[PDB]
RNA sequence: AUCGAGAGGA
């Protein structure tokens, strides 16, 4: 709450580099379990990450201890086995 | 670029002549549901306290107390006496009250007049009440239409809406330097009948009409006739309705073209040539061409001379006073208005038969190879063109005969000369002849093998076969004419239902092309990138709502 | 859902007075009478009887909104007269006329039945 | 306490309870309607 | 008639004849009286609008538990009828009332396709109707983990309990026929065993702002063999301001105002019209059939007959109607001398009056009014919901933002698109420009990318923009928010 | 830019008037001192309108020219068109 | 007309043809609107059609172009080329939930300390 | 400056309607009397229905509304009864309401017509008009074998300004100047218009010659009664009610003047 | 469905004239003659009787739900 | 509650 209130006067685009994605991704080691949850409790490395955000109401995100509203989505990553063509940047 | 918005409502709209043009009637339920956040001050502390004690149950109350710390008190259920108390830093979301500024909107929103600011007037029943003159900018009516009412939640938003988007300020469009609002059906017919030379109002009638004049000094004008009985004319009352000292010279819809040439130019035998001097209607009968949306009309001159508030009171006074006079005069429509005379019927028949004989002559000439084609057209092209010319001449002549047959008491003619509704073509189709039914710009096609319908013979280019509705609406159409008219109406519906997508795409493309173009503080017109497009807006540097048509005296 | 109660048109709300006297500033010897829960039934007769008075310069009535249930009557009288007195005299004369009409109607009814 | 329903075919006033099959004893119909309430509901002729 | 020998022979070799020209019409087009005197778009509008007319949709409506059903109180067969309606069976099941219609300008509340209904007639039953709504509910035993049961919920056991009153049910979880149920009221008590203990309330409430009465309820078993309930709730809808009505010639309008009998105009005899329509509706639409139907209705009411409005029939014309009307002591053109109800003075222009068949369209304002003030919001984006049924707000779309742009109301545009729609804030790293992991409780702001804890700023922006930027990030685009 | 010269129009615009009235109304509603003698007024909109008509508004308009510079105008230094 | 005479000649031709279309039926539109549209269609030295192929090819801003048309395509172009948005437009600030530099937002307000006396 | 001196003249007086002419009065007074005829004459009508049972084809609203439309004898008990608003008792009492009771079961094969005769009241003087000792009884509902109606009703006091069921008139015919002497109505073609019932003209003439110094006098009336009151009672009660309203207005005006 | 108690326009009773009107119709009376016999002078009440369809008789064919 | 479809109103 102590972050000063500022307005964005410039929006610079770009391609998210793999190193930046790996560094900023909240999950460590990437997603390797394809299932959502086991026995109700969310899987620590699966898609229903406890670190990527909050699941249901009256719950707090592991990374930032935020509720349904005050918790922005935290970003994850997946370490691909081999490089993959990007269809949007295919002509590029 | 578009999303669902809180603090909005939608209901069917309903006419209300008793509301000002800037006023909208809101059902009490909508006002009870909506709220506005008012900051507590020592000025309004007592009223805000009364509202919170009243609560969400009674309509003039509130359901939320917003403390400065942030927590909200919900007064809907079990209001605790301890937290009912409020301080200066607090704000309370009170229910919508009369005089609140709301922006009214009708979809589709085409121009900027499609959204105007209105003042709330709480009314018993459950519809959005809107003044009849504010309809035209909204392109509204009351056959099930609905409008959206957005309620600004902040003081700056309310102030900016009040200072920019108020209905009085939206009278004149920069699109065509003309008023977007004017006088509508009932008041227009009533003012046409009211401003006639032979309208005389008694003492009680004049006083009753004056009870409905907001900008009245309280002095009864000297009657235009003192003996043998005091009488006031309609032009006198409308002169006192007219605001300020605006001057205007207009023309009525029945003004002859030779009146300004020969004598009696300044003394009109037909009471045309509307002249307003020092705010006084000296002479003339008013209509659409003097109280409508045309440039240079009375309402336009009023807006240019006086202010938007004065023009708003002008509109309201016109509507209310002449509605209350219509309460005495009356206006109807019925069968008797659709009947011509026996001689007129005879004239119609003559015009028809002669036209049928002429078309038969063309058909015979074509069958005898005696029709030399006109240059630039094929023989069937020339044949059809002249057949349609004969039929159109017959229809125009029979319409003129119907117009001549129309009397001064005819309600069709009344609503047409007033400009309220209808037209010469509508009168002609009702009385004399509906006319030729055309599909894709040509006559009815041969849907069958060289036949329009199986009731005709092959290769029959007569008017009846190709869709010339010989009868009128009053007489009734023969079944083949009924089918052909159904085809014409279907074509009209097809065009109406088809053109909308293309028009909307065109509008969206234009706005997305020009949306960032703005007039800068160096009086230049620049886009978002700051690339200049016009050193001076419109090459002169003027807005579109302040210019007017003029005449250059040294050119001709 | 927002249908007003049927009796709202004549039943006086608590704390709301039936009549109210306000003075017109634009012209002298003029006053505005605002009567709640009344309509044309009383407005027209009061206006006509005020129009009878030779010392009433102006007499007019209006209903500001058919949804509302109040009438406004404007009376302007001679400098030696008062709009309040004009209203009172008009009401008294209407009362007398109604009493006379009722008595005469009862007499005519009795005569018609008795033959 | 009986909570009598009314059959849709033979209109027999039969009593049912919870955890019991929805059937009519007289005719075996599977459709029945609930009896009108006994509360004093008030209507204003208007 | 086309087979008779004439002075000029047109065809003289006919091979077939039509039984009757009116057979070219359909079912909703044969109801139109005098369709050959109308403009074709009006005929099409009436053909579409008759399906919306309100009457007795079926004789056995007491047993049909339809979701929606409007039934008129006092349907009447038209005084002016077409011969096809006999086979259409519209006489047996009519969908309107013959109304005394005065085409006049009165107080200005009938302007622009609006009607003035006689209030006293409405109090007598004029166009009164009943609205039927049915609610379905079944208990599903698909799995032992969660099973539903019809029972009366109590606050000491159920979790999902609202503020509504649950005392209106019996011990079977069902409401009884003949109970006044208002908005947000419980009619089906259903509790599902939990996996505020061991049962979650799943009751079915009444529709918003209804205040109806439970007509009848039906308990049965469905195909799967479980209990099935259907509840019909009855509401009476008196005609009021904002209700849509139409003639049989494409003349639709809403109820502008309702004047009492003493306020309406009246003839020499005490005939106050039930409906007043504006004269301006006719010349633009050229519905001469409307006026002819009114004239024939007056004639038929005076003569004690049902008029013949077969489309193509030379036997009956307007003039004959006039003659017949004049034979009954009325003006041949149907005009009457009306007296102002407020003042009692004669109206200078004689007013057209007569019986005209009218319909009450299913368009009741009570189902169109809706207002929103901070209600529920969606889950994908924190924007207001959709549809009055879900208490959703109105859409301030692209054209609305366009007009506000032309206005120049920047603060109002911001209030509509950001403040009143989806206010949201997010912390952004000043260097990378990516949303930062910031904890409000402990005020420890971090950015795993740049590994900084000081150059973090707070920016306020709509949740939709946050979702769009996160979607672009998931699409490998890096939209960097630079506030320097 | 020297204060001795300015190139913008001396007339307040409708947008400037609307925003000045709204901002001053919010300030008044947030307990700010008033620059006019309030006869009986109690609503911020008309209080701000009275202050504007009195030319006693404590607000400075920063008119940003496209070149990047700005000219500061007091509300009392601008002709009120309406 | 453009290719034979020039950008100014095509500006005049566009104005006259659009006026023909508008006023063929008798309706009237103020000349400034037509002139502004024609200059917008012409100021960049070539006939910029009012479509995606004309509007999006101007360097107005990737967010403006994504609002208009070809949202994904223009966003990928901006990402691959490292474009930046000056936020000088109106739709960009609307997208970001900020005061658009339009009308009331075209200036800034400062508190007059001296006048507060 | 004073009041008129009106005169009445009754041409026809039956048990259903009254015909009378009022002379030497103003149009405002005549129209006000007509309006009071329609809307400001208190009569007794049912306004409280408690349906114990109803197996008929018409729903409870339908039944209640039809019962409320049934007129009742209000000739003399209407004055003694007071509005429930002003009554100091509970919801109902003998001095502010009239009790009613309906109990019909159809057990025969023939369709049973529940008419107004089945309405039984505690007050002997307040009965349905068709039950008074010709015209048949008003049909409330039809019942077949099994269907049964059980209800209780209360009849209150009100005027037509509240609901049309308290309106005691079956039509108030009003007319002045049968020959258009004052030119209040302008006939585009006078010969097309039939002469009024009270017209005094020859067949060769359509309307009376214009009278420039004339005002509406000789107002004609035809007050048809719905049976709640005799027409003479209707006219008398309306005149008394208009007088009473003017009197209350006078009292309020005097109080307001004294307050100033 | 059933005959209204009162005429909509003027409020005169017409709910006690349906059976008599049907009897007159079965007694070979013309519809207008029957209307005159029942004293329906105004065309509003004449409409109220002449345009009435009686659906209560059709509804009475179906058996009652409760016996 | 989500998606999709259909019917509609201006
Ligand atoms: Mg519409
Ligand atoms: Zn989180
Ligand atoms: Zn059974
Ligand atoms: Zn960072
Ligand atoms: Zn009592
Ligand atoms: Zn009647």
């Amino acid at each position: 709450s102590a972050c000063p209130l500022r307005t964005i006067k410039r929006v610079q685009f770009g391609v998210l580099s793999p190193d930046e994605l790996k560094r900023m991704s909240v999950t460590e080691g990437g997603i390797k379990y394809p299932e959502t949850t086991e026995g109700g409790r969310p899987k620590l490395g699966g898609l229903m990450d406890p670190r990527q955000g909050v699941i249901e109401r009256t719950g707090r995100c592991q990374t930032c201890a935020g509720n349904m509203t005050e918790c922005p989505g935290h970003f994850g990553h997946i370490e691909l086995a081999k490089p993959v063509f990007h269809v949007g940047f295919l002509v590029k | 670029m578009g999303k669902r918005v809180d603090f909005s409502a939608r209901t069917v709209i309903t006419p209300d002549p008793n509301l000002s043009i800037d006023q909208v009637g809101v059902p009490r339920s909508i006002a009870a549901n909506m709220t506005f956040a008012e900051i507590v001050t020592p000025f309004n502390i007592d009223r805000l306290q009364e509202l919170v004690r009243r609560g969400n149950s009674q309509y003039p109350g509130a359901k939320y107390i917003i403390r400065d710390n942030g927590d909200r008190i919900d007064l809907r259920f079990h209001p605790k006496p301890s937290d009912l108390h409020l301080q200066t830093g607090y704000k309370v979301e009170r229910h919508m009250c009369d005089g609140d500024i709301v922006i009214f909107n009708r979809q589709p929103t085409l121009h900027k007049m499609s959204m105007m600011g209105h003042r709330v007037r709480i009314l018993p029943w459950s519809t959005f009440r809107l003044n009849l003159s504010v309809t035209t900018p909204y392109n509204a009516d009351f056959d099930g239409d609905e409008m959206n009412l957005h309620l600004p939640q902040s003081l700056e938003t309310r102030a900016e809406i009040q200072e920019l988007a108020m209905v009085p300020r939206m009278i004149v469009t920069p699109q065509s330097n003309r008023p977007v609002m004017g006088i509508v059906q009932d008041t227009l017919t009533a003012v046409r009948k009211f401003t006639k030379r032979d309208v005389f109002l008694e003492r009680g009638e004049v006083m009753n009409l004056l009870m409905f004049l907001s900008t009245w000094d309280g002095k009864v004008p000297q009657p235009a006739i003192l003996k043998p009985r005091p009488l006031w004319t309609g032009k006198q009352i409308f002169s006192l309705i007219i605001p300020g000292h605006i001057n205007c010279i207009r023309t009525h819809s029945t003004h002859p073209d030779d009146e300004d040439s020969g004598p009696y130019k300044h003394i009109s035998p037909g009471d045309t040539k509307v002249v307003v001097e020092n705010g006084e209607l000296i002479m003339g009968i008013l209509c659409k061409k003097s109280l409508g949306t045309s440039a240079g009309s009375l309402v336009h001159i009023s807006y240019l001379e006086m202010g938007h508030d004065i023009t708003r009171l002008f509109y309201s006074n016109i509507q209310t006073v002449i509605n209350n006079w219509l309460l005495i005069e009356g206006h109807t429509i019925g069968i008797g208005d659709s009947i011509a005379d026996s001689k007129t019927y005879q004239d119609i028949q003559n015009t028809i038969k002669k036209a049928k004989q002429d078309v038969i002559e063309v058909i015979e000439k074509a069958h005898n190879n005696e029709l030399e084609p006109t240059p630039g057209n094929t023989l069937r092209q020339t044949f059809e063109n002249q057949v349609n010319r004969i039929l159109n001449d017959a229809r125009d002549k029979t319409g003129s005969s119907a117009q001549k047959s129309l009397s001064e008491y005819n309600n069709f003619k009344s609503m047409v000369v007033s400009g309220a509704k209808g037209s010469k073509i509508n009168i002609s189709q009702v009385i004399a002849v509906v006319g030729q039914q055309n599909v894709e710009g040509k006559r009815i096609p041969f849907g069958f093998k060289h036949r329009t319908l199986p009731h005709f013979i092959k290769d029959d280019y007569g008017p009846e076969s190709r869709g010339f509705v010989e009868n009128s609406y009053l007489a009734g159409l023969t079944p083949t004419e009924f089918f052909f008219h159904a085809m014409g109406g279907r074509e009209g519906l097809i065009d109406t239902a088809v053109k909308t997508a293309e028009t909307g795409y065109i509008q969206r493309r234009l706005i997305k092309s020009m949306e960032s173009v703005m007039v800068k503080y160096d009086a230049t017109v620049r886009n978002s990138i700051n690339q200049v497009v016009q050193l001076r807006y419109g090459e002169d540097g003027l807005a579109g709502e302040s210019v007017e048509f003029q005449n250059l005296a040294t050119l001709k | 859902m927002n249908a007003p109660p049927a009796f709202e048109s004549f039943l006086l709300f608590e704390g709301e007075k039936k009549i109210t006297i306000n003075k017109d500033t634009k012209v002298p010897n003029a006053c505005l009478f605002t009567i709640n829960k009344e309509d044309h039934t009383l407005g027209n007769i009061i206006k006509s009887q005020l129009l009878k008075d030779p010392q009433v310069l102006f007499a007019g009535y209006k209903v500001p909104h058919p949804l509302e249930h109040k009438i406004i009557i404007r009376v302007q009288t001679t400098p030696d007269y008062s709009p309040q007195e004009a209203f009172t005299n008009a009401i008294t004369d209407l009362i007398s006329e109604l009493s006379l009409l009722e008595e005469r109607f009862r007499v005519a009814i009795k005569d018609k039945q008795e033959g | 306490q009986p909570m009598i329903y009314i059959c849709g075919e033979c209109h027999t006033e039969n009593e049912i309870k919870s955890r019991d099959p929805i059937r009519c004893r007289e005719c075996g119909y599977r459709i029945m309607y609930k009896k009108r309430t006994k509360r004093l509901v008030v209507f204003d002729a208007r | 008639d086309d087979l008779q020998e004439k002075e000029v022979a047109y065809c003289s070799t006919y091979t077939h004849c039509e039984i009757h020209p009116s057979m070219i019409l359909g079912v909703c087009a044969s109801i139109i009286p005098f369709p050959d005197h109308n403009q074709s778009p009006r005929n099409t509008y009436q053909s579409a609008m008759g399906k919306q007319a309100m009457g007795v949709y079926i004789t056995n409506f007491h047993v049909r538990m339809d979701t929606l059903a409007h039934v008129l109180y006092y349907p009447q067969k038209p005084l002016v009828t077409t011969r096809s309606m006999e086979y259409l069976r519209f006489r047996e099941l009519p969908a309107g009332i013959n109304s005394i219609v005065a085409i006049a300008s009165y107080t200005g509340y009938n302007q622009e396709d609006s009607v003035i209904m006689n209030r006293s007639a409405v109090d007598r039953g004029f166009f009164r109707s009943v609205f039927y709504r049915s609610y379905k509910e079944q208990e599903s035993k698909k799995g032992f983990d969660q099973e539903e049961v019809f029972e009366k919920p109590t606050r000491e056991t159920c979790q999902g309990m609202r503020h509504a009153i649950y005392d209106k049910l019996d011990d079977d979880g069902l409401i009884a026929p003949g109970v006044r149920v208002s908005g947000d009221d419980v009619i089906i008590g259903k509790t599902v065993t939990l996996p505020r203990y061991t049962k979650r309330d799943c009751s079915t409430f009444l529709r918003t702002s209804e205040t109806g009465i439970v007509d009848q309820v039906m308990v049965t078993l469905n195909q799967e063999g479980y209990k099935f309930c259907k509840i019909r709730v009855r509401s009476v809808r008196i005609p009021q301001i904002g209700d849509k009505f139409a003639s049989r010639h494409g003349q639709k309008g809403t109820c502008g105002i309702q004047y009492r009998q003493e306020d309406m105009p009246f003839t020499c005899e005490g005939i106050t019209p039930d409906i007043i329509i504006n004269p301006h509706a006719i010349p633009s639409r050229m519905t001469i059939g409307h006026l002819i139907e009114c004239l024939q209705g007056k004639v038929s009411a005076n003569k004690g007959e049902i008029g013949d409005a077969t489309p193509f029939n030379d036997a009956v014309n307007v003039q004959k109607i006039s003659n017949l009307l004049s034979d009954y002591g009325y003006h041949l053109r149907g005009n009457e001398v009306l007296y102002n109800g407020f003042t009692g003075r004669k109206i200078t222009s004689q007013i057209f009056i007569g019986p005209t068949y009218y319909q009450r369209l299913k368009h009741m304002v009570d189902d169109k009014i809706h207002s929103r003030a901070r209600g529920p919001i969606q889950i994908l984006n924190r924007q207001p919901m959709e549809g009055r049924s879900r208490d959703g707000g109105l859409r301030f779309g692209e054209m609305e933002r366009d007009c506000q742009i032309a206005h120049g109301a920047a603060q109002f545009l911001r209030e509509r698109l950001f403040e009143a729609s989806d206010p949201y804030q997010v912390h952004v790293c000043n260097l990378c420009g990516i949303m930062a992991i910031a904890n409000t409780r402990t005020h420890t702001y971090e950015c795993r990318g740049c590994r900084n804890k000081t150059q973090i700023s707070l920016v306020r922006m709509p949740y939709a923009c946050k979702l769009l930027f996160q979607e672009l990030m998931s699409m490998s685009i890096a939209p960097r928010m630079m506030s320097v | 830019q020297a204060n001795q010269k300015r190139i913008t129009t001396p007339y307040m615009t409708k947008y400037e008037r609307a925003r000045v009235l709204g901002t001053r109304a919010l300030q008044i509603a947030m307990c700010a001192p008033v620059m006019v003698e309030l006869e009986g007024e109690t609503d911020p909109l008309l209080i701000a309108m009275k202050e504007l008509k009195a030319r006693k508004i404590p607000i400075i308009i920063r008119r940003y020219l496209p070149d990047g510079s700005y000219e500061d105008w007091g509300v009392d230094e601008l002709i009120i068109s309406d | 007309i453009f290719t034979v005479l020039g950008i100014e000649a095509v500006r005049k031709a566009l104005e006259r043809e659009l006026y023909h279309v508008i006023s063929f039926d008798g309706s009237y539109v103020n000349y400034r609107h037509l002139a502004l549209l024609c200059d917008t269609m012409t100021c960049r030295g070539h006939l910029m059609a009012i479509t995606r192929h004309g509007v999006n090819r101007q360097d107005t801003g990737p967010l403006m172009k994504c609002s208009f048309e070809e949202t994904v395509d223009v966003l990928m172009e901006a990402a691959a080329h490292g474009e930046s948005d000056p936020m000088k437009g109106v739709s960009e600030n609307i997208m970001l939930g900020q005061l658009a530099p339009a009308g009331t937002g075209c200036f800034d307000l400062l508190l007059d300390a001296e006048k507060c006396k | 400056p004073y009041a008129n001196q009106p005169t009445v003249r009754i041409t026809e007086l039956t048990d259903e309607n009254v015909k009378f002419i009022i002379e030497n009065t103003d149009l405002a007074v005549a129209n006000s009397i007509r309006r009071v005829f329609i809307a400001e004459v208190p009569i007794i009508a049912i306004d409280w229905v408690q349906i114990d049972a109803n197996s008929s084809v018409l729903h409870d609203e339908f039944i209640a509304h039809r019962l409320g439309l049934i007129p009742l004898t209000s000739d003399d008990i209407v004055d003694k009864l007071q509005y429930s608003r002003d009554c100091t008792c509970e919801e109902f009492c003998p001095e502010c309401s009239v009790e009613f009771t309906l109990d019909v079961r159809c057990n025969e094969d023939q369709t049973r017509h529940v008419t107004s005769r089945d309405l039984i009241s505690n007050s002997p003087r307040v009965i349905p008009v068709t039950s008074r000792n010709e015209q048949d009884d008003i049909l409330i509902v039809k019942l077949r074998k099994g269907q049964e109606l059980r209800l209780r009703a209360y009849a209150k006091k009100g005027f037509g300004k509240e609901h049309a069921k308290w309106n005691p008139t079956a039509g108030v015919a009003f007319e002045y100047d049968p020959d258009n002497a004052l030119r209040h109505t302008v006939y585009p073609k006078p010969e097309e218009w039939p002469k009024s019932e009270y017209s005094e003209l020859d067949e060769d003439e359509s309307q009376a010659p214009y009278d420039p110094n004339g005002k509406p006098e000789r107002f004609y009336y035809n007050v048809e009664s719905c049976g709640s009151l005799r027409p003479e009672t209707i006219v008398l009660s309306a005149l008394s009610g208009l007088k009473k309203k003017l009197s209350d207005l006078q009292t309020q005006l005097s109080h307001e003047i004294q307050s100033d | 469905m059933i005959i209204p108690v009162r005429c909509f326009t003027c409020g005169k009773i017409v709910g006690n004239k349906w059976e008599a009107y049907l009897g007159l119709l079965q007694a070979e009376y013309t519809e207008g003659d029957a209307l005159d016999a029942l004293g329906l002078k105004r065309y509003c009440c004449r409409r109220m009787l002449l345009a009435h369809v009686d659906l209560i008789e059709k509804l009475l064919n179906y058996a009652p739900l409760e016996k």
